[PDB]
C-alpha cells in the first residue's frame, strides 16, 4: 500500500540496499519489490536468492530502454504491475520500486511513488551532491553508501554532509556502508518513522 | 465542453501515458537476429508487419467494436475480444495488447469530466481483456467521431511507436526514421481501404515468422523491451 | 468425391488401447496398432492417391475413449492439384474423453499452382483430456521450385474443454494478396509447424530445449491464454519438423 | 504520392525531431520559484501563457507566414522573422525558437521524396532566422494544408509539450496532465478564432513577468533545461 | 493641444555638452545642464500640466551632437485622464551622433480610468553611439485602488544603427481582451520597467548585480540578437525601479 | 569531423578520461568536446582547466532530464551544437561528445556519432560485463576502469576479462587507470588506428 521507489546511479546499490533491507524487515512486514533493472532473465533471481524473498514477491518490468520515462512522466507498465502486485497481496504494507538506473535528474512521478529514496555512492566524487539535481534536493531520503572506500579514493565526508545539509534543508540524508550492514538500521528507523 | 476534433489529437499522442515505448511487439528479436540492421530492412520489416498482424489483428478489431458500438451490442464487443485473447499466441504479444488496453480505458476513466455516455461506462465496467485496437473501437463510437478518420490517427500513432524503436535499437539515424514515415502513405491509405473493406471472417488471420519472433523474444539472453 | 475416415477407440479387454470401430474410403489407408511403450499406442494413417483434385472433399471424425493414451502418425503428404473454378476442402471433428491422450497431425499440405484449398478441425476435450496436435504446410514443390503458386489456401481450428473455447487459429494464405516470402510471414523458409500441447506433463522449458538441439529449424514455444503450450517453427524441409514433433512427442509420453 | 492527411500528423508528432523536449520556455523557472506547484496554478500559468507569448508571437506569426507564402511574397516573410528576432528580449526563449526552427526545416529537408516545391526551397535557401512557427506557416501553405487545420494541431502539439514539462519537472501526476489537456479546449478554440481575427499590428505583443522569467532561467543555480 | 519638445545638444567652445538649440511648449519645461562629472552632463525634464486629455499630442525631438554623453532625466509623471471616444498621443525621434552617449526616459506613465493612449519611438543610432533608454508604465492610481481601468496603451519602440533595425518593442495593454493581472503579465505587481542598454562599456553579470541588489524589485537581464543589454523589473511602486535605473546608469558612466 | 562518443554510469570515469584525453592530444589534434554531463554553472568550467582548454572548445548541452534521447533517437540539440563546432572550427578533424551519465542500455546515434566508447568501473560490479547491454555489445571500445580499486571491494579482473571478450567477440576493451594514466596510452592508441 505505501509505495517507496529508490532511483540512484548504476553500481551505487541500489539492489544492495533493498536486498538487505528486505532480509531485516520482509519478517514483521508484508511486502515486495518491483524492478526496473534488469537485462538477463538471471538478474531477477539472483535478487529473490539474495534477499530471501519468494519469487512472487518480485516482478521486474523492462523500459525499453527509457529508464527515466518508465517511473516519471509515462510510467503505465510500473503502474500495471503495482495494480498486479495490489491482485497477489490483499494485506500488502510495504512496495519498494527500483528504477533501472539514472542519474541526478531522476524523479518518480506521484502516481507510482509515495517516497524516494536516492542512492548515490563516495566514489562518484564527493562534489555529486552539490551539482544538486532532483535525485539530490526533492527525495525524501538520500543515501551515501560505500563510505568505506573513502580513504582510498580520497573522499572527503565532511565535505558531502556539508553541502548535503545544505542543499536538502532538514530533508534527512544517512551515510552507510551496506555491506557491513552499517547506517542499514538508521535507514530502517525512517520507512518506519516516515513512511509507516 | 469537450471538443473531439482536440481529444482525437489527445488520444493518439505518443506522449498519452500508456506505455506503448516499452514495447516492441517482437520487433527486438528481428533486431538482435540481424535481421533488421538498416532503413532498407527496417521499411520492409514495417510493411509486412503492418499488412499481416496489424491489419487483421488491431485494424480490423477496431473496426468491428465500433460497428458494434453503435448498435449499443456490448455482446458482440465482448466476443471480438475474446477472439482475440484466444488466438493471440505469443504471450509476451497477447499481454502487450491488453496492458496497454487497460492502461487506456483506466487513463480515460481518470480524466472525471469526459462524459464518455452511459454504453462506454457499461464497456469499461463488464470488458474483461480489452486491447488498446478494441478498447477505441467503443471509445470513437461512442463519442460520435467518424470510423476513417478514427482509423487514421491510430495506424499513425502505432506506426510511429514502431519506427522510433528502429531508430533506437538498430540503430538507425532518426532522419531514416522521418523518410520510412513518408514512404509509408500510400501503404497506409491501401490498409485503411482493405480495413473498410474486409469482414469479420479475417479477424486474427495467422502471421508466421512474426509470432514465430514474438515468441523467441522471451528468451534472449539481454534485453531492453517487455515485448 | 467424398472420401471418408471414422475411427473410435476404447481401453480393450487386454488393458490396452484398442480400435473399437473404423471406417474409411480412399485415398486414406489406416492401419493397425503397435505397441511402443506399455501405455502408448500408435496407429499409422497414410494415403494411397496421387493428391486432390477440383471437388474432392475429406471428412474424417476421430472419438477417443476414457483412459485411451493414443498416437495417431499420418505417413503421406497431401498434394492439392489445380482446382480451377473450383476448391478441395477437409473437414475434421475430434472428440477426446476424460483422461484420455491423443497424439494427432493430418498430413503435411502441398499446394501446386492454382489451388485452392478449405479446411476445418474442431476438437473438443474434456478437463481431464491432454492433446498433441499440430499442423505442417508446404510452400509447393520445393524440387522444381514452385514456392506459393496455389489460388488460396485457408485453414481454420478450434479447441474447446468442456465446450468452452480454449484456442484458435485462423490460417488464410492468398499469394495475390500478399508476399508470402516477406520476413513476418515465411521469411525466405518452405516449411512450416504449428503444434498446440493441452493439458501434457510438461514444462516450457523442456519444450524449448528440444527446440534448440534441432538443427536447421527456426523455432519456438510459448503459453497461451489458456495456460497451453503453442509452438511454432519454420525449416527447409519437412524432415527437420518431423523430427522436432517427434522429440517433442517424447518429452511427454515418459512422464 | 505525399499525402497531406497523413503528412500534417506527422510533422505534429511529439517525437518528430526537432528536440522540444529540452525546452522549457521559462516553465523551470516558475517552478523553481514555487509558482507553479500543482494542477490549478500549472493550469494557470498555461492559461496566461497561451493568451501572451503564444497568441501573439507564435500564432500570429505563422499565420502571417501562411498568408505571404500564398501570394509567393517571399520578401514580407523574412520581415516577419526579422521583427521576431529583434523583438524577442529574453536570449534563451528566442535561441529555442530558432533552434527548432533549424532543426525543422533542415527534417523536411533531410526527406528528398518530399517535394516542397519552388517557392519554399528558395525560402529555405534565403530564410536567416526561422522559427518553427513562421516555417511551418510557409510549409503549410506550400502544400495547400488549410490555415485553420494548421494552426489548430500546431497550437495542440505545442501545448502537449508544456504540459509534458510540468508532469516531468514539478512534478504532477501523468492523469492531472490529461486533465489540463482536456479543460484547455474551450481556451484553444478561442485562441485559434482570435488569431484569425487579429492583423499584424499585434504581433509580438510584449508579455511581462513571462520574459523576466525567461531571463531568470539563466542564472538558475542548477537546472535540466536549455530554456 | 499639440505640445513639443525640440532639443539638440553640442560639444560647446569649453569642451562640455552644451544645449545648441531649443524649444517647448507646455506642459514641457526644460531646465540648464549641470556637471556631475567632467565629461557627464545633466539636464532635467519637468511637466507642469495635470495631465492629458483627450486629443492631447505629443512630439519630441532628440538630436545628441557627436561625442556628447548626455544624461537628461524625466522628473515627473505624466497622466491620462478618461479620453472618452478620442485619444491620446506622444511621438518621439531620437538622433544620436557619432561618439555621443545619451541616458533618457520619458515620464512614467499613469492612465486613469477609460485613458486610451498611444505612443511611438524611433530612435537612430551610429556604430560608435551609446545609449541607455527606458520606460515605466503603472497600472492606474494605486494610491486609490484604480488597477487596470483605463481604455487601451499601445506604445512602440524602433531602434536603429546606421539604418539597421537592431531592438524593436510592442506593448499593447487593454485591460479588456486579457486579464493584466495574471502571472505573465503584471503578475500582482503595479509597476514595470523596460529598459535597453546599447554598445554600454557594461558586462551582463555587472547589471545583474545591479538587479540583485535592489530591494522590492522582480527583474532579470539578457542578451539581445544584437548583442545589447535588455532589462525588464516589476515592482510594487515606482521609486524601486527608478532607483535600480539609477544604479545602473552609475555601472556606465564611471567607466 | 570525427565524432566520438563518450557514454557510462554516473561517477565512472567518462569526464577524467575525457580531461586526460585532449591534455595529451590536443597537442598534435584539432579537437573539441560537446558535454551533456552538465548542472550547475561551474561543471563546464572545470571541465575547460583540468582539460588545459579554451572555454570556446567546450559547449556543454542541457537534455531536459532525458540523457538516453539526448543522444539517441532525437539528438536534435547535440546536432545543432556538433553544426556550431563545424562553423567555430572548420579545420577540426576530432570531436568528444560525452553523455549525461547513463545505463548498459546507452547508445549514440549514427548521424550524432562515429564511434562510442563506452565506460564502465571496477566498483560497480564484476558481473557487470556479463549484463550484455548495447553499451557493452555494440560499442567500438570498452573501458574499464579504477583497476586500482580491485582488491579492495573485491574485484576479480580475470572474470570480467573473461565475460568482456566473451560479450564484445573481437571488439577491443582496455583495462584502465585513469588518476594514474594507466592503460590511457593503449586508449589513445586505439583512437589514431580505428577512427584516424
Ligand atoms: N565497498 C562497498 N561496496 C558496496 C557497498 N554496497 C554495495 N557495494 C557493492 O557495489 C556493487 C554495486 O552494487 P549494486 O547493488 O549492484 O548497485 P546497483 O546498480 O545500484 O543495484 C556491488 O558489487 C556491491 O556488492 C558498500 O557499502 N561498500
Ligand atoms: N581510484 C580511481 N578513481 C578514479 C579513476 N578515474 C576517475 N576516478 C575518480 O572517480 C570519479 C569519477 O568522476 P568522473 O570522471 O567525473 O565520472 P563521470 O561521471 O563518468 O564523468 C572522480 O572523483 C575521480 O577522481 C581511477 O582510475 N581510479
Amino acid at each position: 500500500m505505501v509505495k517507496i521507489g529508490v532511483c540512484g546511479p548504476v553500481g551505487s546499490g541500489k539492489t544492495a540496499l533493498i536486498e538487505a533491507l528486505t532480509r531485516h524487515m520482509s519478517k514483521d512486514y508484508d511486502m515486495a519489490v518491483i524492478t526496473n533493472d534488469i537485462y538477463t532473465k538471471e538478474d531477477a533471481e539472483f535478487m529473490c536468492k539474495n534477499s530471501v524473498m519468494p519469487r512472487e514477491r518480485i516482478i521486474g518490468v523492462e523500459t525499453g530502454g527509457c529508464p527515466h520515462t518508465a517511473i516519471r512522466e509515462d510510467a503505465s507498465m510500473n503502474l500495471e504491475a503495482v495494480e498486479e502486485m495490489h491482485g497477489r497481496f490483499p494485506n500488502l504494507e510495504l512496495l519498494l520500486i527500483e528504477s533501472g538506473g539514472d542519474n541526478l535528474s531522476a524523479t518518480f512521478n506521484p502516481e507510482l511513488a509515495d517516497f524516494t529514496i536516492f542512492v548515490i555512492d563516495v566514489a562518484e566524487g564527493d562534489k555529486i551532491p552539490r551539482k544538486g539535481g532532483p535525485g539530490i534536493t526533492r527525495s525524501d531520503l538520500l543515501v551515501i553508501n560505500k563510505i568505506d572506500l573513502a580513504p582510498y579514493v580520497g573522499a572527503d565526508l565532511k565535505v558531502m554532509e556539508r553541502d548535503s545539509k545544505k542543499m536538502r534543508g532538514e530533508k534527512p540524508f544517512i551515510f552507510t556502508n551496506i555491506r557491513a550492514k552499517e547506517g542499514l538500521d538508521d535507514v530502517i528507523a525512517w520507512i518506519k518513522r516516515n513512511a509507516l | 465542453h469537450v471538443d473531439n476534433e482536440f481529444l482525437i489529437l489527445q488520444v493518439n499522442d505518443a506522449v498519452f501515458p500508456i506505455g506503448s515505448y516499452t514495447h516492441s511487439f517482437g520487433l527486438e528479436t528481428y533486431i538482435q537476429q540481424k535481421k533488421v540492421t538498416n532503413k532498407e530492412s527496417a521499411l520492409e520489416y514495417l510493411k509486412a508487419n503492418l499488412s499481416s498482424q496489424f491489419l487483421y489483428t488491431e485494424m480490423l478489431s477496431l473496426k468491428l467494436t465500433y460497428e458494434s458500438a453503435l448498435q449499443q451490442d456490448l455482446k458482440k464487443i465482448l466476443g471480438v475480444e475474446e477472439v482475440i485473447m484466444l488466438s493471440t499466441s505469443p504471450m509476451e504479444l497477447r499481454l502487450a495488447n491488453q496492458k496497454l488496453g487497460n492502461r487506456f480505458i483506466k487513463t480515460l476513466q481518470a480524466m472525471n469530466e469526459l462524459d464518455m455516455g452511459e454504453f462506454f461506462n457499461a464497456y469499461a465496467q463488464k470488458t474483461k481483456d480489452p486491447t488498446h485496437a478494441t478498447s477505441y473501437g467503443v471509445f470513437a463510437a461512442s463519442l460520435g467521431i467518424e470510423l476513417k478518420k478514427a482509423l487514421r490517427h491510430y495506424l499513425y500513432a502505432q506506426t510511429s511507436n514502431m519506427v522510433i524503436n528502429c531508430v533506437k535499437s538498430v540503430p538507425l539515424s532518426q532522419n531514416d526514421g522521418q523518410k520510412i514515415l513518408l514512404s509509408l502513405q500510400s501503404p497506409f491509405n491501401q490498409l485503411i481501404e482493405k480495413t473498410l473493406e474486409l469482414d469479420e471472417s479475417h479477424l486474427c488471420t495467422a502471421s508466421v515468422q512474426n509470432d514465430i519472433k514474438a515468441m523467441q523474444h522471451e528468451s534472449l539472453y539481454s534485453r531492453l523491451y517487455m515485448s | 468425391q467424398e472420401s471418408k475416415l471414422r475411427l473410435k477407440t476404447k481401453i480393450g479387454a487386454d488393458g490396452r488401447c484398442v480400435i473399437e470401430d473404423n471406417f474409411f474410403t480412399p485415398p486414406f489407408k489406416l492401419m493397425a496398432p503397435f505397441y511402443p511403450k506399455d501405455d502408448l499406442a500408435e496407429i499409422m494413417l497414410l494415403a494411397v492417391s496421387p493428391g486432390m483434385m477440383r471437388g474432392d472433399a475429406q471428412d474424417v471424425q476421430l472419438n477417443i475413449g476414457p483412459n485411451c493414451k493414443l498416437r495417431i502418425t499420418s505417413q503421406s503428404f497431401e498434394k492439392i492439384h489445380n482446382t480451377e473454378d473450383g476448391f478441395a476442402s477437409r473437414d475434421m471433428h475430434i472428440v477426446v474423453g476424460e483422461n484420455a491422450f491423443l497424439d494427432f497431425a493430418p498430413f503435411p499440405l502441398i499446394p501446386f499452382e492454382n489451388a485452392h484449398f478449405k479446411g476445418n478441425t474442431t476438437i473438443s476435450l474434456r478437463s481431464s483430456s491432454q492433446l498433441l496436435y499440430s499442423e505442417i504446410i508446404v510452400a509447393g514443390r520445393v524440387a522444381r521450385n514452385e514456392l506459393f503458386k496455389f489460388n488460396r489456401l485457408h485453414t481454420k481450428i478450434s479447441i474447446l474443454q468442456d465446450e468452452k473455447p480454449i484456442y484458435y487459429d485462423n490460417t488464410i494464405l492468398d499469394p495475390k494478396t500478399t508476399d508470402l516470402n516477406n520476413m513476418c510471414m515465411f521469411d525466405g523458409y518452405t516449411h512450416y509447424l504449428n503444434l498446440v500441447l493441452v493439458n501434457c506433463p510438461i514444462e516450457l522449458s523442456g519444450v524449448r530445449e528440444c527446440i534448440e538441439e534441432s538443427e536447421g529449424v527456426d523455432g519456438a514455444v510459448s503459453e497461451t491464454a489458456s495456460s497451453h503450450l503453442c509452438v511454432k517453427a519454420l525449416a527447409k524441409g519437412s524432415e527437420p519438423l518431423l523430427h522436432l514433433r517427434e522429440k517433442i512427442a517424447r518429452l511427454v509420453t515418459q512422464t
